[PDB]
């Protein structure tokens, strides 16, 4: 049987400061006991001063990050280059993720 | 494109009339006269066939009087083919209702259904309406004996006696003159035939030019019987009533 | 499907098919609605060109949409049945999902929305019908009377008439209906409704139908004799 | 005459009158100018107001970071087509990690407009577009007509009185093509070009709309006190 | 006959131009934008004295920060309002924020040209969409059936419109207060209305940042009408 | 009368006037030609320079289908593009199923049946383009020309547009004076000349020459555009012949 | 959902100072049966990209046609098809990556692991992996299936991190690849002696080498 | 290609006429004479094989068609329209009848099904009516021998004997005189050949006449439909 | 007068669009003829190449539908090719579904039933073509069947189509009136082709070169068209007797 999911390892860490935030992640990508890459970036600048990472199954992660980045682009087009606030970004991501409620994006996402 | 050739069958005239409905009624006015008369102990349906040659096989012929179920019949005026489309639809609705509720369809419900179909052709779809007017003769255990009519507009109304097709103006006056509420089936049979005999465009009214039917509860153990009269029986009732 | 745009604008900014639908309403038998203090009365004309009718089974001019709301109309009879069916279905659907019967304003707004839909949908003509929708909201004793028309507009009326010679009976109601003091009782309300019809009806009690709607789903249709007593009393006072 | 009831009917001289009437809607639209050098491409647009209480209708729409257009004619149609461009630009980026070529963008607009001119029921687009962009083969300017005809140019203008701006550019051709690595001087030439299409009214602060794309310049629109510099 | 989406020889859509004629026949609606709020006012125009005039709903709430006045075939506006409301609420669901007034207006206008042989004809109603957002402040927009929308400092639509617009031309300045704008809408309505202006045949409303969109009571408008009469008698 | 107001209506002659009106749009367009040579085909087109603002060599008119077929057309340019887009879909579906690249006669009928289909109904307009196309297949070189009606035939030479009579006369001389055949490099030169001679019918505005070719020897049976030195050599040859 | 039937094994690759090298053996296994000995699994696209494919061979042949078809389509209305608007490795990859993930998400995957190796317009080395799940990654050395376990360890001794790429010459890199292919032949039961190797250099262009063989084979310690 | 003709091409004119049906009947009038006669022990149907050219093989063009083993059909009017009705009639006799009941439909029902198809061309969007009138002769176990006519409108009538097309008025008068209720099948064939000779201009023989019978079973049953051979017709023409 | 624009009845009971499609039939100004031998069916047609720029090899109104069936068309080439492609498709589908080669007459009736549909349905125009199908059927023997825009179809002993069809028809009628048989009593198709050409020459009153004719021959298990040189041989034999 075909298993559509995989595990690409990795670990990410968000910490909110008083007038700043950090999102960190290791750059190792793996499958099982093999190293795929020792430098495969996982935490992305998505524009509008928002950083994102979707750790877990790297394909579903890349897909989601790509879709959100595009969601930022289309938010600018559709709302007169208005800045997407972080709380709005979060709600937008909820709908992206719940959209595949019955075939989930196999990722733990942090912005 | 195609718009060029569209008659636009479902529009209002400036006066607020539906062109095609009006013209379909004009069509129906030329069709053979059909009469329904409701008595206290039954309903009579009488109707005049048209054109007729000596070579028309009358005993296997049905252009006017059709059976919808065991309780309800119709008399037709207009395009026979158009009527048979609607009849087969009505025959189904009756059986759908029977299947659903395990009770025979009430006469008014069936009539409304058919009349709602006719209405649909006047409001949407871009098709010509059905060039048919029905007289519905039927019985149910709510209202007893019922007469209705419907016409291409999809409007239906209830009657004690009524005509459709040709010379309805003349027919309805003669019925309005001789009808009474306490009347009986045998009398209504006579009234129906007398009315047709006067309003006919033929020289005389004969058995070969008539279809005839009665819905009597007049049966053993209070059950409704439909009688579609055979050619020989229409000939007898013409002699009985003294028209031939 | 048949897609043809039948209701369209003309150079002067009129949608003729909607206006020609109003002419079908103008042709229809007169209907009137008069709301009292604690009731609404729907009066309706029955043309006497049709005798030998069976009044037991002939479709009555006033229709119940639910146990607390009624709909009368002027115009094409076949068209009215479609609006009545849709309204009745929506009345039960509202009870099913909101656990509360429709307000008269809601039911009106729905019917009016259906009429509007037919004026800018392809392949369909407008309804040749105007409605008077009357009743009482759930657990409410304020009377409600609304009017709709083919274009899809609707509004609330202290009293209103539609159909043939509605101009005349609206003339009558405009002078005879006082807003500061409406018909206090059912008697007064029915009387004013019959009077207003007698301006146009020009004939006996068989040609007038009356339906009285009161609060808490209390709807009753008056008989020929009950109406005939109002007809007798109005003309005896008039002889003076 | 008899052959202008719909887009599906050729005239006896081989003309499509509905397309020509759509073309007429552009001429009734306000003037806009396009021009480019080797490094930058500039749109200049004279925005039109309904009256003194009203805003000035926005003429310039962004399609991607490296591409956008100015409109003249039915603004809702420009919205439909710009949105279509945005999608094609976007599809190229998502599927091929590739910025859409300006030449290919024009080809896509052409074919979209064409379908509306050969089929019954619809109508031609009632708008003309000037698409500027900077892609892998440098700066580009396109002129879109709703007939379907798209044309790559050094400079042009469309709308009412656009012939005056178009003649000016035809004279200036050798000057403005050489304005490389200087955005402000290229905008000056575009503002001077659109000035030739003015009568009575002159370029005020909320009247003028300018956009620019280039080598190290994303597609950016300048309105209000941003364009006061060039008046 | 001829196509619904046909161009005239001048380069205009017939049906759109004819729907604009229907809007001229509508009752007057006036909008005035200020830095203290946007005021919307309408002529009710009851066809008979028996019509209960408070049931004439020509001013409508889209969201708490967006109001809407209409003029023309007002039945056509119901589906447009419905869309606008659904759009406002849906956007708040997806983004946890109020929707920009321009974005809402643009969403409404996207319906307008969806007609052909979709709906069978354009809308026969113009809208004044008034609102506030944090980016562009107090805004008034005019949404036509052509699909075009203009922003306005002030705007009149309907039967009194060109007369009212010329009046709004003279009267509007960028330093108008809300109270001034209220009286100014009442003034211009009274000018272009056939019947005499009172609290029962005219309605006011506004949208402020603090209190959001509010249709005015008949008692509140009545006091503003009385304030207007006195200030016009004052010189 | 009224037979010319709707597409797919037979007049009492037996004619479809809407197709014949599409032909008028073709006759109104610029000149385009095709020349069949020994082992291939050459296509050339007149591109009217409306203004000095037109970028030279950028607004390309000749279109490639698959990798071996060239298409050029006169008339409504978007209609030509629409037909080539369909041709590309046809050529793609053929190769997908049958592996081999689509033969030119096969491809010709694919366009032919599609253009013919637009004369069968009143809901569509006929194509406002005569399309000259061809290339090299397994059975050698083929040149075709396809009219608004759906009519097409094979040609030795083909020409359409405003300068078609001028061109046709020139093509007829070549057919007579070269029965053994014309070489690919010769055909490029001759194509340049014929567009230059056919420019006398569009003489008000100056023009830009565009030539393409498929040849089994010169391009490996693939469609390529004539560029640079070979284009300049053909322009020089053409300029010399008019003077 | 399917199962792979005829299969190809390891595709191995690495970056070096001026470009990339990619290699893959010429075998189409049918389970344990070494069925097809003449299968090319490196498929060049233009003169700047080589797509190396392992896994199901019928699905490879499908991908081969998609790439062939992509070249055709890029040429359409593109006067710069052999110049500025030619296909890039990054374009070719992204397309395939889109396809692979789309197909997995419809539960009907192309049963492959792919390495796109090439050189970009600006002279940058392009080397990126994609598989049947749409999982993508890049690294100075990339290898599929079996090679990931045996080839990568050897190739990473030459280029362990990014900073080693400029220090690695084409000779060193090509030796490392050919060495790795030998190690795989000894130890991969579903490999073959015969292979193809492709160098994509930013100066010397695409060099495609066919009919190579694993040689210098140490068996002599067996006899004991 | 959008079949945009979703609207009726047959509509009621102000006089109440359905133009296209009337015109379809005019087409039938122009068509060649065909007739039917019912005997006590059979039915006969007949028509003239109007050969379009002498080079044409008129044997290939069958005007008289078998619908079921016990039902036959002949026409006057447009041949191609007839052909597609015979196709649909044969098919409907299997799909809506034989595959359900395991037996062939009775004459009247098959007639009714054909009538339905012809009616639908009279009301459906984007079609003209059929330009034929059919004469359907047949036998079934419970109704016996029967003969029906079917017109473009969809209307159908049972006949003892009748004729349609070119010389139908004159032929019907001829049949009225000769027909009685005690005719044997041979007597009806004799009359059919006499009646058909009047309308035929040119050659009158077994090669120019098509004639079939519904009679006895020809050896579960044998088929009652039988098409008379060119020889069999000529034999009866000597006793004429 | 929209009864003349689409396929609906005029007051006379006529379909004018069908009648005008019949006139489009002669727009090519080509005459075809078909005759039957013992073992064969021969169809000949005029070939006119007016332009010198035309590749004369591509100018053809004869089509190989199946291996057994040939079809010549009288009418414009786009409608001819429309009809040809459909007939080929139908003949291929038939063989697939029913496991034997589509008979000539069955295809003719099929194409006729399609032509009928365009005369009843308004959105479709009739094709402006007459389709003469030929084969040597394995049951019926040599076969000629013809279809027209009306949707009529019939079998023929011999036939002729085009502007001068009446002249060719009467010429053929007169020959068969003499011989008193339904066919050309000849063993070789080569001589049946010679007959066909000879009787067209006599009927039309024009001589032919090899490039003025186009010939198709049906035999058992194949239909084929003759080359220019095959026709030249045929013309030589005619001249020599
Ligand atoms: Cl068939």
């Amino acid at each position: 049987q075909f298993n559509p999911y995989g595990d690409n390892g990795g670990t990410i860490l968000g910490i909110a400061g008083e007038d700043f935030a950090v999102l960190a992640g290791d750059t190792r990508n793996i499958t099982d006991y093999s190293i795929n890459s020792r430098y495969e970036p996982k935490v992305f600048d998505c524009g509008d001063n928002i950083v994102m990472s979707a750790n877990g199954f790297a394909a579903d992660g890349d897909a989601l990050v790509k879709r959100f980045k595009n969601s930022v682009k289309w938010y600018h087009f559709d709302h007169n280059d208005k800045k997407l606030s972080i709380n709005s970004a979060a709600r937008n991501i909820q709908h992206l993720l719940y959209g595949k409620r019955f075939f989930p994006y196999y990722v733990h996402t942090i912005i | 494109g195609s718009r060029r050739y569209d008659s636009r069958t479902t529009i209002f005239s400036p006066e607020g009339r539906l062109y095609q409905v009006e013209y379909a009624l004009e069509s129906i006015s030329h069709a053979g006269t059909a009469i329904g008369i409701m008595a206290s102990d039954g309903i009579v349906l009488a109707a005049e066939r048209k054109v007729t040659s000596t070579l028309l096989e009358q005993d296997t012929s049905t252009e006017k009087l059709y059976k919808l179920n065991d309780k309800i019949a119709v008399a037709v005026a207009g395009l026979t083919a158009d009527a048979e489309i609607l009849i087969n639809t009505a025959r189904i609705h009756a059986q759908n209702y029977l299947k659903t509720y395990n009770e025979d369809i009430p006469v008014e419900i069936l009539v409304r259904r058919l009349s709602d179909i006719k209405q649909g052709y006047t409001q949407h779809g871009g098709l010509r309406p059905f060039g048919v007017s029905f007289i519905y003769a039927g019985y149910d255990d709510r209202y007893g004996y019922q007469l209705y009519t419907s016409n291409p507009s999809g409007n239906y109304t209830g009657w004690k006696a009524i005509s459709v097709g040709a010379n309805t103006s003349a027919a309805q006056t003669l019925l309005q003159m001789d009808y009474k509420d306490d009347m009986k089936v045998d009398d209504a049979i006579e009234l129906a035939l007398k009315t047709l005999s006067k309003t006919t465009d033929s020289s005389a009214l004969t058995y070969d030019r008539l279809e005839f039917a009665t819905i009597r509860k007049g049966a053993n153990d209070g059950e409704v019987y439909q009688k579609i009269f055979k050619p020989q029986e229409i000939k007898d009732i013409l002699v009985k009533t003294g028209i031939t | 499907g048949y897609d043809r745009a039948l209701s369209i604008f003309s150079p002067d900014g009129h949608i003729f098919q909607v206006e020609y639908a109003l002419e079908a309403v103008k042709r229809g038998t007169c209907a009137v609605g008069v709301k009292g203090k604690n009731c609404v009365v729907l009066g309706c004309e029955r043309r006497s060109t049709l005798k030998l009718q069976d009044t037991r089974i002939t479709p009555s001019k006033v229709s119940k949409i639910d146990s607390h709301v009624v709909l009368s109309f002027s115009g094409l009879n076949a068209d009215s049945r479609i609006l009545i069916e849709k309204a009745r279905v929506e009345a039960q659907s509202h009870r099913l999902t909101l656990e509360d019967p429709v307000t008269v304003e809601y039911l009106t707004r729905y019917v009016a929305g259906v009429q509007q839909r037919y004026t800018q949908s392809g392949g369909v003509r407008p309804f040749g019908v105007s409605t008077l929708i009357a009743g009482f909201d759930p657990r409410d004793d304020e009377p409600k009377l609304y009017q709709t028309e083919p274009s899809g507009i609707y509004s609330s009326w202290s009293a209103q008439t539609i159909g043939r010679n509605s101009k005349t009976v609206r003339e009558f109601l405009e002078k005879n209906y006082d807003r500061k003091e409406p018909p206090a009782t059912v008697e007064e309300c029915v009387k004013l409704t019959v009077r207003s019809l007698l301006e146009v009806v020009q004939t006996g009690a068989k040609n007038i139908e009356i339906t009285v709607v009161k609060p808490d789903s209390d709807i009753v249709a008056l008989s020929s004799e009950e109406i005939n007593q109002y007809v007798t009393q109005i003309e005896q006072e008039k002889q003076e | 005459n008899n052959y202008d009831g719909d887009t599906v009917t050729f005239s006896p001289t081989g003309r499509l009158f509905q397309v020509e009437y759509a073309l007429e809607a552009i001429k009734q639209g306000s003037v806009t100018v396009g021009l480019r050098s080797n490094t930058h491409a500039v749109l200049v647009a004279l925005k039109r107001n309904a009256d003194e209480l009203s805003s000035y209708q926005k003429k310039i729409i962004k399609c991607d970071e490296h591409m956008g257009l100015s409109l003249a004619g039915l603004a809702p149609d420009a919205r439909v087509l710009s949105n279509y461009l945005r999608q094609q630009c976007n599809y190229s980026s998502l599927v091929f990690n590739r910025k859409l070529a300006v030449e290919r963008a024009g080809h896509l607009l052409c074919d979209k407009a064409q379908k509306n001119t050969q089929s019954y029921g619809g109508r031609p687009y009632g708008v003309g577009l000037l698409i500027i962009g900077y892609d892998k083969s440098g700066a580009h300017l396109l002129e879109f007509q709703p007939s379907g005809n798209v044309t790559e140019l050094y400079g042009t203008a469309i709308g009412a009185r656009s012939q005056g701006a178009k003649t000016y550019l035809e004279r200036t051709l050798d000057t403005f093509i050489k304005i490389d690595g200087n955005p402000d001087e290229l905008i000056k030439a575009g503002v001077e070009a659109i000035s030739q299409s003015l009568r009575d009214e002159s370029l005020t602060v909320d009247n003028l709309s300018i956009a620019i794309v280039g080598k190290d310049t994303p597609f950016t629109i300048y309105d209000g006190e941003a364009v006061a510099k060039y008046i | 006959d001829r196509g619904v989406s046909t161009f005239s020889p001048e380069g205009r859509l017939f049906q759109v131009e004819y729907s604009l004629e229907a809007i001229k026949l509508g009752s007057t609606a006036i909008g005035i934008a200020t830095k203290e709020g946007v005021v919307l006012g309408v002529e009710k125009r009851a066809t008979s004295p028996l019509l209960e005039s408070d049931s004439i709903e020509k001013i409508v709430e889209i969201d708490r920060h967006i109001g809407c006045a209409m003029s023309g075939l007002t039945a056509d506006a119901r589906s447009m309002i419905e869309h606008a409301r659904t759009a406002a609420v849906t956007h708040n669901l997806y983004y946890d924020e109020d929707i920009n007034v321009e974005s809402l207006t643009q969403s409404v206008c996207d319906l307008a040209l969806r007609f052909g042989e979709l709906m069978s004809r354009p809308f026969g109603v113009a809208l004044l969409i008034a609102g506030h957002d944090a980016d562009d402040g107090y805004q008034l927009f005019h949404a036509e059936p052509s699909g075009t929308f203009y922003r306005y400092n002030a705007k009149a639509i309907g039967s009194g419109s060109e007369g009212a617009q010329a009046e709004l031309l003279n009267e509007w300045h960028s330093s108008l207060t809300l109270k001034e704008a209220e009286l100014l809408v009442l003034k211009i309505l009274k000018q272009v209305m056939e019947e005499k202006l009172d609290e029962n045949n005219a309605q006011l409303s506004c949208i402020t940042k603090q209190d959001g969109f509010k249709i005015y009571d008949n008692e509140k408008t009545a006091e503003l009408i009385k304030e207007l009469k006195e200030k016009e008698a004052a010189e | 009368t009224g037979y010319d107001l709707s597409n797919s209506v037979f007049s009492p002659d037996g004619r479809n006037f809407q197709v014949e009106y599409a032909v008028k749009a073709v006759e109104n367009g610029t000149t385009s030609i095709g020349i069949k040579c020994n082992d291939g085909v050459v296509f050339a087109v007149e591109k009217l320079i409306t203004s000095k603002l037109l970028v030279p060599q950028k607004n390309v008119k000749i279109q490639v289908v698959d990798r071996h077929i060239g298409c050029v057309y006169s008339g409504l340019i978007p209609d030509g593009r629409h037909l080539v887009n369909r041709g590309r879909e046809e050529a793609a579906s053929f190769k997908k199923l049958y592996k081999t690249p689509i033969p030119i006669p096969a491809f010709a009928d694919r366009l032919g049946q599609y253009v013919q289909a637009h004369t069968l109904y009143n809901s569509v307009r006929p194509f406002g383009v005569s399309t000259i196309f061809g290339g090299v297949d397994k059975n050698g070189a083929h040149l075709y020309m396809l009219e608004p009606s759906g009519s097409y035939w094979g040609y030795k030479g083909a020409a359409t547009g405003k300068g078609r009579q001028s061109a046709k006369a020139e093509l007829e001389k070549l057919v007579d004076h070269h029965p053994e055949g014309l070489s690919a490099r010769e055909a490029v030169k001759q194509a340049a000349k014929i567009i230059y001679l056919a420019h006398e019918d569009n003489k008000e505005k100056d023009f830009e020459l565009e030539i393409s070719w498929c040849s089994l020897s010169e391009t490996n049976g693939l469609h390529k555009f004539v560029k640079g030195d070979l284009l300049q050599e053909a322009i020089d040859f053409a300029q010399k012949e008019i003077n | 959902t399917q199962q792979p039937i005829v299969t190809g094994t390891s595709v191995i690759s690495m970056k070096y100072d001026n470009g990339v090298i990619i290699a893959a053996d010429n075998l189409g296994s049918y389970g344990s049966l070494l069925r097809f000995n003449g299968v090319e699994r490196l498929i060049p696209v233009g003169d700047n990209t080589v797509v190396g494919i392992s896994g199901d061979i019928s699905d490879m042949q499908h991908i081969e046609r998609l790439l062939k078809d992509l070249v055709t389509e890029n040429a359409y209305d593109n006067p710069l098809a052999d110049a500025e608007e030619a296909l890039e490795p990054s374009y070719i990859f992204e397309y395939l990556a889109t396809v692979m993930y789309q197909r997995r998400s419809k539960m009907n995957p192309l049963w492959n692991a792919i390495i796109v190796a090439g050189v970009q317009s600006n002279g940058d080395q392009f080397l990126r992996y994609v598989n049947l799940l749409g999982v993508t990654y890049s690294s100075p050395t990339l290898a599929t299936g079996f090679g990931a376990h045996m080839a990568n360890p050897l190739l990473r001794k030459v280029v362990d991190r990014e900073s080693d790429i400029p220090k690695t010459t084409v000779q060193v890199a090509e030796e490392a690849i050919v060495n790795a292919m030998r190690v795989l032949y000894y130890r991969d039961a579903r490999s073959s002696r015969n292979f193809s190797l492709a160098i994509i250099d930013k100066n010397t262009g695409l060099t495609f080498k066919k009919n190579l063989q694993v040689e210098n084979m140490k068996w002599d310690f067996a006899k004991d | 290609m959008t079949d945009r003709y979703s609207f009726s091409l047959t509509t009621f004119s102000p006089s109440g006429k359905l133009g296209q049906i009337d015109y379809a009947l005019t087409a039938v009038k122009q068509g060649v004479t065909s007739l039917g006669i019912k005997a006590t022990n059979g039915v006969v149907i007949a028509t003239e094989k109007k050969s379009s050219s002498p080079l044409a093989m008129s044997e290939t063009l069958s005007k008289v068609s078998l619908l079921t083993p016990d039902i036959g059909a002949v026409y006057s009017g447009m041949g191609p329209d007839y052909r597609v009705l015979v196709d649909k009639s044969r098919k409907v006799a299997h799909t809506s009848y034989k595959r359900i009941y395991g037996e062939y439909p009775p004459t009247k029902l098959l007639v009714s099904e054909v009538a339905k198809i012809m009616q639908e061309a009279t009301q459906s969007g984007g079609v003209r009516p059929f330009g034929v009138s059919l004469l359907i002769a047949g036998h079934d176990e419970f109704n016996g021998f029967s003969l029906y006519q079917v017109d473009p409108s969809g209307s159908y009538f049972p006949w003892k004997a009748t004729a349609i097309g070119k010389g139908s008025v004159a032929a019907k008068t001829f049949l009225e005189k000769r027909w009685n209720d005690e005719l044997e099948l041979e007597d009806a064939i004799h009359i059919a050949l006499l009646t058909l000779k009047e309308s035929v201009e040119g050659e009158f023989n077994g090669d120019t006449i098509e004639l079939a019978i519904i009679g006895d079973e020809n050896p579960d049953k044998g088929p009652r439909f039988r098409k008379l051979t060119s020889q069999e017709i000529n034999d009866r023409l000597e006793a004429l | 007068g929209y009864d003349r624009h689409i396929t609906i009845f005029s007051p006379e009971g006529r379909l004018y669009q069908v009648e005008y499609a019949f006139k489009a039939t002669n727009q090519t100004n080509i005459n075809s003829l078909a005759v039957r031998g013992k073992d064969c069916t021969v169809v000949i047609s005029q070939k006119k190449v007016p332009d010198k720029l035309l590749d004369p090899t591509t100018v053809s109104y004869i089509f190989c539908i199946s291996r057994t069936i040939g079809m010549v068309v009288n009418g414009p080439i786009p409608d001819a090719r429309n009809a040809a492609l459909r007939a080929k498709a139908e003949a291929a589908e038939f063989r697939y579904k029913y496991g034997y080669d589509m008979p000539c007459d069955v295809l003719a009736k099929r194409m006729a039933n399609l032509s009928q549909i365009y005369t009843q349905r308004a959105y479709m125009r009739p094709l402006g073509v007459i389709l003469t199908f030929v084969s040597v059927d394995e049951e019926l023997g040599p076969s000629i069947y013809k279809t027209d825009p009306a949707g009529y179809y019939v079998g023929y002993k011999a036939t002729a189509t085009g502007p001068k069809q009446q002249e060719i028809t009467t010429n053929l009628e007169n020959h068969f009136k003499k011989s008193k048989i339904d066919h050309i009593n000849e063993e070789s198709w080569e001589k049946v082709v010679e007959f066909a050409i000879t009787h067209m020459i006599d009927a039309l009153g024009t001589e032919f070169s090899k490039n003025d004719l186009e010939v198709g021959v049906a035999t058992k298990d194949k239909f084929f068209t003759l080359s220019a040189e095959n026709i030249e041989e045929r013309l030589v034999a005619i001249a020599e007797q």
